[PDB]
This record gives C-alpha cells, structure tokens and sequence, in this order.
C-alpha cells in the first residue's frame, strides 16, 4: 500500500458491490448492503481515462515508413540507415514499456488514495457519533435509519441532532 | 465521434451493469461524461 | 449497534499488469495497448488496389520485360508490391544506372499515363526496327526484347546518323528510359550497327552525355558476352530530350507521364491480395485497430499504430483485486 487504505488496514474489498469503484457497506435495524459512491467514482474514471487519453494524444499515428534500397557500394549509408531505424525503435520500445510500468504503480495507489480520502470524509463527518474498530468500520453509538445513513453518503447532515442520543452510551461499559 | 478513451469510460461502466439489467441503465451514462445517454444507447450493439 | 463501513471494488478478473515495484499484479480493469492482429492479406487503401509486380521487379516492369506483360495495362496503384519470387529483370545483362533512386522516385508516383514517345513505325525510316530481338529475352519459345524499348539496327549496309527529339507537352514529369549496347566483338559491332567506332549522345535541360561503346570479351550472363546499360531521366514540363547516334542506341519506344502523390511506397511480401480495404498495411497483413501500438511489422503504409518490440503492453485502470479466500 501507499496511502495504506488497500491491501491495507482494509485488507480486502467486496465482490458484492457491482455498482461502481467505491461505496459503503452499511448495517442497521432495517438491514444491510452496498451502495456505491457515484461522486468519487465518476471523479476517478474521468481522471483515469484522461490519463489513458493523454499518452495516446501524445502519439501521432505512424505515417508511411517503408524500407530503402542501396547497392553494393552504398554499404555505409545502408548501415547508417539501419542504425537510425534500430535506434528509434529502441527508444520508443523503452518509452512505451517504462511508462506503462511507471504509470501503473501511479494508478494503483491513485485508488489507494481515493479509498483513504472517502474514509476520512466520513470520520470527519462523524466525530463523536461513532468508534473506529479499523478495517473501514465506524460503529454508530446513536441509532441510524437508512435515511440518516444515506445522509453520511450524501454528506448532508446536521451533527448535533444525533449527539445527545450517542453521548451517554459511551460510559457504563 | 467515438474514441479509444471513451471506450475506456464505457466498458468499466458496463462492468457496473447486469445480465438481468438491474437499473434504469443510465448508470453507464453518468460515467461517460461527454456523449449522451442517447449516444451511449445504440453503442452496446 | 449500527455499523457503516467503507470499502472498494472487487471482481473475478484474472487480468494482470506489471508495475515498477510489483509484477503479475491482478486488476479489476485493463487495457491492452499493443496490437497482435492482422488479416494476412494485402488490401486497398482509399478504394485503390496495390500493383502486384508478381514475378517481375520494377526494372522488368518499366522496361517491359516479356515476362511482365500482365502489367502493361496497369495505370494507378495505392502502393507497389514485390515478392520473394521476382527475378524478372533486365533480361539482357548490364547495368541499370541509378536503379535505387528510380525506385525511390516511383514511391511518390500514384499513377501514370504510358504513351508511345517515338512510335516504332513512323520514327525511324532509315533504320531497321524489326531485327531487335535476342535469345536473352525470350518469349513463347522465340527470341524477343523489352516492350518499352526498341533495338535499332542497320538497314541493309547502312546505319546513318540518327537524330530524334521529343518535346514534353504532357504538363507533368515524363520518365524516359533507354539503353546503350556494348557488343563483345568488332564483328558484332559491324554486324549490328555497321559503324566500327560509334556513339550515342543524349541531352536535355538536365541531361548531357556522350556514350561510346566498350567492346570487350566478357564472362557470359544469360549466354551474352555483350552488355546493355539502361538509363533514365525525368523530362520536366516543356523540356526537350534529343537523342543522336551512329549506332548502339536502344531507343525509347514507350515512356511514362507521371502523377505524384504522397503516402505510398514499395513493400516486399508473399501475402495474397484481396478485395479488402484498410487504413493501415504491412507486409504480413492489414491492421484495423484503435490501439496506439503494434508488434506486427516495422514497415507500414497509411495511418498505423506505432511499432515496438514488445510482446506485452498492458495498462491498469481499475483497482487491484481480492480473491477473498
Ligand atoms: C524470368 O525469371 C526467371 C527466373 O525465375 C528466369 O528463369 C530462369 O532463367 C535462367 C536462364 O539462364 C535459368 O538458369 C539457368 O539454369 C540452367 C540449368 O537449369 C543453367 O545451365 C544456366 O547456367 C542457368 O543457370 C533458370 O533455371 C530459370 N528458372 C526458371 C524458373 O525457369 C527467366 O529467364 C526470366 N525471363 C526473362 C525474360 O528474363
């Protein structure tokens, strides 16, 4: 990991959220399941395809390149010709191979940043309300419906509303 | 107009759609930026 | 209590990229940037078929070697094709001067209108036009000669000084070809051109040369001790080319008015030609791909993916992926 949030303190993902790149498993009175985040997912896509778009946009297509003929007294310029051809290939093979190794690692921990980034957008929306057991988990002191729970995912809230519900739960155990 | 990169936002979003289609199906189209739910529609074959 | 967790995607995808720290890394989503696939066929570009030289090469084509007679009607092409099977040559031994440059020239040529520059019948009242065949170019069991050049000879006992000019009214470049003949022996000079010492002179606004025959005993190629040199020039619009000889001149007969265009060339391959159309062509076959790279062939005609030496080019898009026990 890099940002630490994949293969991470969260050591696995979830097969059962098919809806996008990131999202929230939530459990309560009513019931449990996955809902994707359509915000940071559409952010990461449009950003990543734009990475894929950018390298290829830096590729003019090949235009016509065909071999050259030389007679038996033109050996030197023929070898010169070979040398230019090999040379340019060695470079473009390098640039293509290396870049893909490089940018893959930079893509992997791009996602690793985006899980970490969403986790704290919640923790910072929570504060007093819950505890961190780790592995993505925020356990609610105060009670929550789906709606209240769709509200963290919404980001919309108001914080003190569930505060008094939560605060005296912290004590006797 | 259809590009290699747009056939990048597309197929990831078709990993997000189902064989018994579990959606109003624009769940592909919000991820395409760009070209419409219209322009997305025919493009599945 | 009530728990909400946060987490990421996972799939059954066995797709695997490489990264700098780690290899064999399995991801939810991939792209392949490298094209391994062609159709194995030589196809059209822009509605237009390539010209298949078949058993002939460019010299055979242009001089009109008697084996190449299938090519005579060819006018336009998208690009030129030779095979591993083209020997069909200059069938009379000798040098073709600046051959590679002529080929290099032909690669900017889209089409030509062939035409008779010095008509066989009209042009040469004082010389023999019918005795101009040799066993070194043999068609249908018989001695013969190039289609596009005429081998002049003495008429009776006489080979009078000849002078012939052609003014280019085509409004485009005209490719004029010709040859000079060097016999093995003075008997052969005398039997052919009747004049013991002789010259061919050729000039234009670009071209100035006086050739004198070199008579020598030589090793025998296709049974000939003699040699024949072939020459060419591009006669510019409006220009005149004038030939003069006392003997030894293999005169132009047919010539070519050229049309230029870019994005063509001359490829070598044994692939079959088909009715397919493509934006990109290699000697191995044609490519239809939106991919940026190709491992197929270095040589390309048209708009193509870039070539590399890579077996594998694969780029991560999604997250990596958990097997989840
Ligand atoms: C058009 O192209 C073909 C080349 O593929 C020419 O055919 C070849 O012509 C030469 C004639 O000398 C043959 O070589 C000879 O072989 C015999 C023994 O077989 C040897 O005694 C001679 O010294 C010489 O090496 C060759 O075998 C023959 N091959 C084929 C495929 O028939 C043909 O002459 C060309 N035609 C013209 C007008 O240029």
């Amino acid at each position: 990991g890099l940002f630490g949030a994949i293969a991470g303190f969260i050591e696995g993902g979830w097969t059962g959220m098919i809806d996008g790149w990131y999202g929230y498993h939530h459990q309560n009175e009513q019931g449990s399941g996955y809902a994707a985040d359509q915000k940071s997912t559409q952010n990461a896509i449009d950003g990543i395809t734009n990475k894929v778009n950018s390298v290829i946009e830096k590729m003019n297509t090949q235009f016509t390149a065909v071999g050259k003929e030389f007679n038996n007294l033109e050996r030197r310029i023929e070898n010169l010709n070979k040398k230019v051809d090999d040379g340019f290939l060695d470079i473009w093979t390098y640039n293509a191979e290396l870049l893909v190794l490089l940018e893959n690692e930079r893509t992997l921990d791009f996602h690793d940043s985006n899980v970490r980034n969403l986790y704290e957008k919640v923790k910072s929306q929570l504060k007093n309300n819950a505890k961190e057991i780790g592995n993505g988990c925020f356990e609610f002191y105060h009670k929550c419906d789906d709606a209240c729970m769709e509200s963290v995912r919404n980001g919309t809230y108001d914080y003190p509303k569930y505060s008094e519900e939560s605060k005296l739960n912290r004590e006797e155990i | 107009p259809w590009k290699f990169s747009e056939n990048i936002a597309f197929e990831i979003a078709l990993s997000f759609t189902n064989k018994d289609t579990p959606d109003r199906w624009k769940k592909v189209a919000q991820y395409v930026k760009g070209r419409t739910p219209e322009e997305v529609k025919k493009h599945y074959e | 209590g009530d728990t909400i967790c946060i987490g990421y995607h996972a799939n059954n995808s066995t797709d695997t990229v490489d990264t700098v720290l780690e290899k064999n890394v399995t991801v939810t989503h991939s792209v392949n940037l490298l094209e391994d696939s062609h159709n194995g066929k030589l196809c059209k570009l822009k509605g237009i078929a390539p010209l298949q030289l078949g058993k002939c090469n460019i010299a055979g084509w242009l001089l009109g070697n008697p084996e190449c007679d299938l090519l005579l009607t060819a006018s336009s092409w998208s690009y030129i094709v030779e095979t591993s099977n083209s020997e069909n040559g200059t069938c009379y031994p000798g040098d073709f001067i600046d051959y590679e440059e002529l080929r290099e020239q032909l690669s900017s040529v889209s089409s030509f209108e062939k035409f008779e520059i010095f008509p066989k019948t009209s042009s040469w009242p004082n010389h023999e036009t019918t005795k101009g065949v040799t066993a070194a170019c043999s068609y249908a069991g018989a001695s013969s000669f190039y289609r596009n050049l005429l081998w002049l000879t003495k008429k009776g006992s006489s080979y009078p000084k000849l002078s012939k000019s052609y003014v280019n009214n085509k409004g485009k470049e005209v490719l004029v070809l010709w040859g000079v003949h060097h016999p093995p022996t003075g008997t052969d000079q005398q039997s052919l051109y009747q004049n013991a010492d002789a010259y061919v002179s050729v000039g234009s606004s670009k071209y100035n040369r006086r050739f004198t025959p070199e008579i020598a005993a030589r090793p025998k190629v296709r049974d000939q001790a003699g040699r024949m040199n072939y020459y060419w020039t591009l006669l510019e619009p409006g220009d005149t080319i004038t030939f003069e000889a006392t003997g030894n001149l293999i005169a132009p007969w047919y010539a070519f008015a050229l049309n230029r265009g870019s994005g063509s060339g001359i490829i070598t391959s044994d692939a079959p030609v088909h009715d397919c159309n493509t934006k990109c062509q290699t000697p191995h076959g044609a490519i239809n791909s939106s991919l940026p790279f190709q491992n197929i062939h270095p040589v390309t005609i048209g708009e193509c993916p870039k070539y590399v030496r890579s077996t594998k080019l694969r780029m991560a898009t999604g997250l990596r992926n958990i097997p989840s026990i």
